């Protein structure tokens, strides 16, 4: 039965300094960079004052993290910024953006127009005229 | 891509009282482990960050819900959107299989199942 | 750190205390309780493959004379003619 | 039924006549005695049909379908006293008569012989699943979900004595499902549309749409004590069978307007599968897989044609027993965790070895694995709708693959680590909580060595 | 935020729809005696021209 | 952290990235007093930018061209087997509720088992006793006075006094 902010309000410029933290401390004294301004851009259904989103995020993703449990598995206190997206989800590696596996498909795409082409193995190609001639043209005699 | 992710900053003097911000947690962690040692507790913690995430999820959405912006009505984009679309694919069908099935014929004669 | 000097030296007098507790096993601390109870190579397979032959058999032998289609076994793949016919084949 | 709706009304003089905590062992053992009784007069031959005795019962000829009705009362009272012994014992007595007599109107529905008797039968309900979801629930916003447990079937059933009393003065007498030779067709006009259209959407209220459906998570969502009437809530939903009766005649050839329910339990039937995988509740989350197998059947229907009535037969009992005994999982594991939300709950796998046997079994299931019950179906609902275009295996095909992650994503949330509280939960699966358990799949498997009683006319 | 909303849209705006018009039915029925019976007499000028009342 | 054990967070991981690309072990030794020649650019100096600039150039070389699927050391935060030993998992404290005949076995264990609980049914006399005064208010990391100042039981008793052993 916990009834003193059970949850968000129609926030967030109700003297948004009052809701962090009076209660539901996701700022100190609502200069953490997660006093509850970040309520995206409202007038949607999104979160309100909403103990929520655009917060530090893209990963908790089991660390080190010794101070406490405190990375996924072990419960901190009160620190949630967004949650069911995260238990399969990682940070950044060494490369970065580049789209090189389409341009690695793209090997086969100069040979797309390969398949077009035919196999047959003897003899050789002579590629200069008609003179290969592939199939029958007369008669036994 | 997602991300770079900016895992290194600088510093050296900028914002020299901004520290002991782990103050505000490791005395609710000190909460927290007083809490956790007791010789006789035997249930869970309250946890009131999950109190406050499903039911400021779940339920408290619809009152702080109004249809005063377009960004809102935007859901018509992707909910009738596809559905008159599949309906679209699906009366261009079923009639041009009908018509081949009315006038000539292109089945086996052995259909008896279907 | 001159602070956790005091720490750590108590704890390996509790951790590894409770580990020379832990490391505990009375007399073997098995009771069971209560209560009890190669070569041979006769019954040991005897009772796991030469029992379910003649069970099986027996539901073939009475199954071809039931059902209409028992075994379809295929046809004989014979170059010459041979002594089962009449015929021969150069 | 000659005999069976004449001894369970026998048992209702029975609980407040007899002593103190004797009333659960008196009530369970005169209960599986009654089911021999269905077993026995029951699963007669059977061609077309067996008309039973008189204008009261047709003996449920085509689909037998009744025996699933009667395991449930000595299956739920086992479940209900995890949480209920705490009241005066006239009190606890007036929650057991109210489910028993749940079971007396749907043990003459589901037979009814005909269709006066079927709409005051088929409302018949949801005065006593009122009343339960009212007192002994959990806790607030229980009193407007009870009232959109109305006002939604309530609203859509009333056009139906607008149609069938209408049907009573112009053609014959429907008390008679086999006086009904002659049967006129019906043209399109802009009056018939209407006459064919509250014939069917009020068959729509109680097994969904992606329309009109929000009220579904709200009673298995606020839902009584330990899944004690969710379990009855499952045979409601799936007890919207009568279109089957209905609609196989009495305007049959509307089906240039079928499209529009065609398409919208389709798009709508991929869609509420994934509308689940970010919810954060346990009796949710069984709850959206209840609606989208469930929506499977309604196009296996409305596109006609055998070969789409046999696999429909099964599928109704499908995730009958299946989502059943996934809430009888979700009635366990919330007495020693006194909140139900999923993300609670990690590190299990360890203490409770024995029940997780139990979860394999149950959400392999939903994979299926092809000799059971539920695969046995789907392959016809396959074999249907291939038939219809080449399209229809595309969206119903991604359904067998949402779900194959959306029931794994519950079985890989048992295996954690550390667990980090918990000095409560410490209780090693009791005889209630296993034996209960039980006798879901025991039945199950059971009925796929020979499959043959689970198969319509058809 | 579909599921939720865009069909908590319609269906809830039908109670409060109802509630917006119960609240505009007795609220202005506080007393005032000579304004009720004027209002009948609008009823029974108003049966004699516009139907079927007198023919 | 600060900025002069930034250089030791660095200092470690940049020798630890090269033995992944080694193949022997003196031609890995042979680059650590090699590599050591650029740490010995600037020894000892003021703490400025000076300092700050030849760790602003630490960005580029190391990061860049960074550890081509590394060494791990696999019982670790990352790598193969780390939590590998998880059919045991050590369920510490599942041992309630027995039912005897199944608490037949290891008499002197359970005799002692009910004996350190003592130990940690008599502490908040002295452990809530000197909680109350240790935190000023709601200050820092809220380890008690590591002996307690008289015996320290634990201060961390008995869950992490008597933490998971693993195997
Ligand atoms: C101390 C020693 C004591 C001595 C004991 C006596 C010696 C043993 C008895 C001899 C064997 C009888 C036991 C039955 C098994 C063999 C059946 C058989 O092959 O003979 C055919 C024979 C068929 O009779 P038939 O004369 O050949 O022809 C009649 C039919 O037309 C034939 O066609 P159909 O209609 O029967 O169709 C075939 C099919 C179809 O039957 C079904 O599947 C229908 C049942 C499910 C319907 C759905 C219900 C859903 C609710 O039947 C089967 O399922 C056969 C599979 C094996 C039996 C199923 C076991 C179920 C448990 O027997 C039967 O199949 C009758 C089935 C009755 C099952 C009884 C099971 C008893 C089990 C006792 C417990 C034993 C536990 C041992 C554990 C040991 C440690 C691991
Ligand atoms: C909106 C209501 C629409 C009803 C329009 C009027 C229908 C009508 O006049 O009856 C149609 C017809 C009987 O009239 P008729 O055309 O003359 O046929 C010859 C018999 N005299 O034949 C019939 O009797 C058809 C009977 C079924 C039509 C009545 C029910 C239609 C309304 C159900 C829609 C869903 C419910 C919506 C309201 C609940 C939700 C708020």
């Amino acid at each position: 039965a916990s009834h003193i902010t059970k949850d968000m309000l129609p926030g967030p410029y109700p003297k948004t300094p009052e809701e962090r933290a009076a209660a539901a401390k996701k700022y100190n004294m609502r200069v953490e960079d997660y006093e509850p301004y970040p309520d995206d851009g409202t007038g949607y259904g999104d979160y309100p004052k909403l103990p929520d989103r655009s917060q530090q995020e893209r990963d908790p993703w089991y660390d080190w993290d010794h101070p406490d449990l405190r990375l996924n598995w072990g419960e901190p206190m009160h620190w949630d910024l967004d949650m069911y997206i995260r238990n399969r989800v990682d940070t950044s590696p060494t490369p970065v953006n580049w789209n090189l596996m389409c341009k690695h498909l793209f090997g086969f795409v100069a040979f797309m127009l390969f398949m077009f082409w035919v196999g047959e193995t003897y003899p050789a190609y002579q590629p200069v005229g008609p003179k290969q001639y592939p199939y029958n043209n007369l008669y036994l005699e | 891509t997602t991300l770079d992710p900016a895992e290194y900053d600088i510093s050296s003097e900028t914002r020299k009282a901004q520290a002991e911000r782990l103050a505000i947690r490791s005395r609710l962690k000190r909460e927290y482990q007083l809490q956790y040692y007791d010789p006789s507790r035997r249930g869970v913690i309250e946890d009131p960050a999950l109190v406050r995430w499903t039911y400021a999820r779940s339920a408290n959405i619809y009152p702080n819900f109004r249809p005063n912006t377009k960004t809102s009505l935007l859901g018509a984009l992707f909910g009738i959107g596809p559905l008159v679309f599949w309906y679209y694919v699906f009366k261009t069908d079923r009639d041009r299989k009908e018509k081949l099935i009315q006038e000539g014929k292109l089945d086996r004669t052995f259909n008896i199942s279907y | 750190t001159p602070e956790e000097k005091l720490r750590l030296q108590q704890l390996r007098e509790l951790r590894r205390r409770w580990l020379k507790d832990q490391e505990l096993s009375p007399r073997e601390p098995v009771l069971p309780p209560q209560r009890v109870s190669t070569y041979r190579h006769s019954i040991f397979a005897f009772t796991h493959v030469l029992i379910p032959v003649w069970i099986i058999h027996y539901y073939l032998k009475y199954h071809v004379t039931t059902k209409p289609y028992t075994i379809v076994e295929k046809k004989p793949r014979i170059f010459p003619g041979d002594t089962i016919l009449e015929t021969g084949e150069v | 039924m000659l005999k069976y709706i004449i001894p369970t009304i026998m048992l209702m003089p029975l609980t407040w006549l007899s002593k103190n905590n004797m009333i659960w062992v008196n009530s369970t053992a005169h209960s599986l005695l009654i089911s021999f009784t269905s077993l026995l007069l029951m699963n007669q031959f059977g061609d077309n049909s067996l008309n039973f005795s008189l204008l009261f019962f047709s003996d449920s000829l085509s689909t037998p379908l009744l025996i699933l009705t009667m395991w449930l009362l000595p299956l739920m009272l086992m479940a209900s006293q995890h949480h209920l012994s705490k009241e005066n014992l006239t009190r606890k007595k007036l929650f057991i008569t109210m489910l028993i007599s749940l079971q007396l109107f749907l043990i003459m529905t589901f037979t009814a012989m005909e269709l006066i008797l079927f709409y005051i039968l088929f409302e018949a309900t949801l005065v006593p699943t009122l009343i339960i979801i009212t007192r002994w629930g959990n806790q607030t916003e229980r009193l407007n979900a009870g009232l959109y447990f109305l006002f939604y079937t309530l609203a859509g059933s009333l056009p139906l004595l607008v149609a069938l009393i209408y049907i009573q003065n112009t053609v014959g007498s429907l008390n008679f499902l086999m006086l009904q030779y002659w049967v006129q067709p019906v043209h399109n006009s802009w009056s018939n549309v209407f006459m064919w259209l509250a014939c069917m959407m009020a068959f729509m209220v109680k097994m969904p749409l992606y329309g009109l459906h929000l009220w579904l998570p709200k009673a298995h969502v606020e839902a009584p004590i330990a899944g004690s009437m969710v379990l009855a809530a499952v045979l409601l939903k799936l007890g919207g069978y009568g279109m089957l009766r209905i609609t196989l005649i009495l305007n049959p050839m509307t089906d240039f307007m079928a499209y529009p329910f065609i398409m919208l339990s389709l798009w709508g039937m991929i869609m509420t599968s994934s509308i689940c995988l970010r919810q954060t509740d346990l009796k949710s989350l069984i709850a959206y897989s209840s609606v989208s197998h469930m929506a499977l059947v309604i196009v296996a229907i409305l596109i006609q044609t055998p070969w789409s009535y046999m696999g429909a037969t099964a599928l109704m009992i499908a995730h009958g027993l299946t989502s059943s005994m996934l809430f009888c999982l979700a009635n366990s594991n919330y007495e020693r965790i006194h909140s139900r939300t999923m993300i609670l709950a990690r590190g299990l796998q360890t203490l409770l070895p024995l029940m997780a046997t139990w979860w394999l079994l149950a959400s392999l299931t939903n994979l299926a694995l092809p000799p059971t019950i539920n695969l046995i179906g789907e392959l016809f609902v396959v074999m249907s709708t291939f038939s219809w275009s080449n399209i229809t295996i595309i969206l119903m095909g991604v359904n067998m693959v949402i779900t194959a992650l959306y029931s794994l994503y519950m079985l890989i949330m048992t295996q954690r680590g550390k667990y980090t509280y918990h000095i409560n939960n410490i209780s090693p699966s009791f005889t209630r909580e296993n034996a209960l358990m039980s006798l879901h799949i025991l039945p199950l498997l059971l009925l796929t060595l020979n499959p043959k009683i689970i198969l319509g006319p058809l | 935020l579909l599921d939720l909303i865009w069909l908590e849209a319609i269906l809830p705006k039908t109670i409060s729809l109802a509630q917006m018009k119960a609240s505009t039915l007795v609220t202005n029925q506080k007393g005032l005696i000579k304004l009720y019976f004027l209002s009948f007499l609008i009823t029974i000028l108003i049966s004699m021209i516009l139907f079927n009342f007198h023919e | 952290l600060t900025h002069q054990q930034k250089v030791l967070r660095l200092y470690k991981r940049a020798l630890r990235h090269l033995e992944s690309w080694c193949i022997h072990r003196d031609k890995y030794r042979y680059f650590a007093c090699l590599l050591r020649a650029r740490f010995d650019e600037h020894k000892n100096e003021k703490d400025m930018v000076k300092a700050t600039q030849l760790l602003r150039e630490a960005e580029e070389e190391f990061w860049h061209g960074q550890h081509p699927q590394p060494y791990i050391f696999p019982e670790s935060p990352g790598g193969t087997s780390y939590e590998r030993y998880e059919c045991y998992k050590v369920p510490e404290w599942c041992l309630d509720d027995w039912h005897p005949s199944e608490k037949a076995m290891y008499p002197d264990y359970f005799a002692k088992r009910e004996q350190w609980k003592k130990l940690r049914r008599e502490s908040w006399e002295r452990e809530v006793k000197q909680l109350q005064e240790e935190t000023p208010v709601g200050g820092p990391r809220t380890e008690a006075l590591p002996p307690a100042r008289k015996q320290g039981d634990l201060p961390p008793l008995w869950w992490h006094i008597v933490t998971r052993p693993r195997e």
